[PDB]
């Protein structure tokens, strides 16, 4: 086996605007194998209803997935993405940044 | 103005050699239009684009039969390979297949693809001539010898040069308002101070299609590669994509730097300077 | 339309 560590990006579909509904995305890519645990957190708590895209892979055989949910950003609420994989000793948590 | 259709198969084995997970997706350029998931309830080839639901019931039947036939063959190969490499019965192993075709603006065949991978690394691949194979080590070398003696590349070439091209044009025509359109990027620039001597200028590109885009920084007209970050093109979730480029600039020299955006949907390449 | 020629690798 060749195993690859996932790359994690947390961002919104549209530019963040406090008070307006949007979509919080977590894009995991460049990992192998495809079994992966991805949760979207709000202030540390797992968001319940979260869908994801169909499994696909790049030309280097590494998979990618898009985990998304509907949310409304505010000034004080925090959001993050928690990814667990066979290549990760501890689950990696990437915080959301409206500037990235 | 060339176009592509690609299919991505993935078969992941379960512990104890149980019923493996099989996922298949189809793309026309950067637009997914079909999907199959062995964990899905329908157990059918499901639509994923508006212009593909036009197909009749004879289409969805044959497409479901053929993706099932490949999954069952990948299921047998997974068990054959697990015993070949003496791999533990409590683990998971993956077989991936990528195949498709390319057409030019006139709709003629350009190039074909058919290549497999076992556990993340290349297994066997159909060369560009569509008549010979390039295989990996050991177990793949038996497959190459097996497929060569059976002339398997002939019918693989017939699909890539035939049915693949025929249906790629049909998809491109039925969904010309979706596939043959170019959504240009909506560009802007942000400023993020690092200290009293440096700051980060981030150059955004949002809502573009297709995903092929180029972002480059310049300082006084010269290509600026020092202290530059570029994230991969990420999907927005609505069919469009996002990408940004950053550069660390000294304070007071922000206007020395310009962002340059190249995309198919732009008649002229865009240039952005901090205002 | 998907591939209709199903090859057994082994
Ligand atoms: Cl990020
Ligand atoms: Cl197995
Ligand atoms: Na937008
Ligand atoms: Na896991």
């Amino acid at each position: 086996m060749i195993q690859r560590t996932p790359k994690i990006q947390v961002y919104s579909r549209h530019p963040a605007e406090n008070g307006k509904s949007n979509f919080l995305n977590c894009y995991v890519s460049g990992f192998h194998p495809s079994d992966i645990e991805v949760d979207l957190l709000k202030n540390g708590e797992r968001i319940e209803k979260v869908e994801h895209s169909d499994l696909s892979f790049s030309k280097d055989w590494s998979f990618y997935l898009l985990y998304y949910t509907e949310f409304t950003p505010t000034e004080k609420d925090e959001y993050a993405c928690r990814v667990n994989h066979v290549t990760l000793s501890q689950p990696k948590i990437v915080k959301w940044d409206r500037d990235m | 103005g060339s176009h592509s259709m690609r299919y991505f198969y993935t078969s992941v084995s379960r512990p104890g050699r149980g019923e493996p997970r099989f996922i298949a997706v189809g793309y026309v350029d950067d637009t997914q239009f079909v999907r199959f998931d062995s964990d899905a309830a329908s157990q059918r080839m499901e639509p994923r684009a508006p212009w593909i639901e036009q197909e009749g019931p004879e289409y969805w039947d044959q497409e479901t039969r053929n993706v099932k036939a490949q999954s069952q063959t990948d299921r047998v190969d997974l068990g054959t390979l697990r015993g070949y490499y003496n791999q533990s019965e409590d683990g998971s192993h993956t077989i991936q297949i990528m195949y498709g075709c390319d057409v030019g603006p006139d709709g003629r065949f350009l190039r074909g693809y058919r290549q497999d991978a076992y556990d993340g690394k290349d297994y066997i691949a159909l060369n560009e001539d569509l008549r010979s194979w390039t295989a990996a080590d050991m177990a793949a070398q038996i497959t190459k010898r097996k497929w060569e003696a059976a002339h398997a590349a002939e019918q693989q070439r017939a699909y890539l040069e035939g049915r693949c091209v025929e249906w790629l044009r049909r998809y491109l025509e039925n969904g010309k308002e979706t596939l043959q359109r170019t959504d240009p990027p909506k560009t802007h620039m942000t400023h993020h101070p690092i200290s009293d001597h440096e700051a980060t200028l981030r150059c955004w590109a949002l809502g573009f299609y297709p995903a092929e885009i180029t972002l480059t920084w310049q300082r006084d007209g010269e290509d600026q590669t020092q202290d530059t970050e570029l994230v991969e093109t990420r999907p927005a979730g609505d069919g469009t994509f996002q990408k940004w480029a950053a550069v660390v600039v000294p304070s007071g020299e922000e206007q020395r730097y310009t962002c340059h955006v190249q995309h198919e949907g732009l008649p002229k390449p865009l240039t952005l300077r901090w205002e | 339309s998907v591939l209709n020629d199903i090859l057994a690798r082994l």
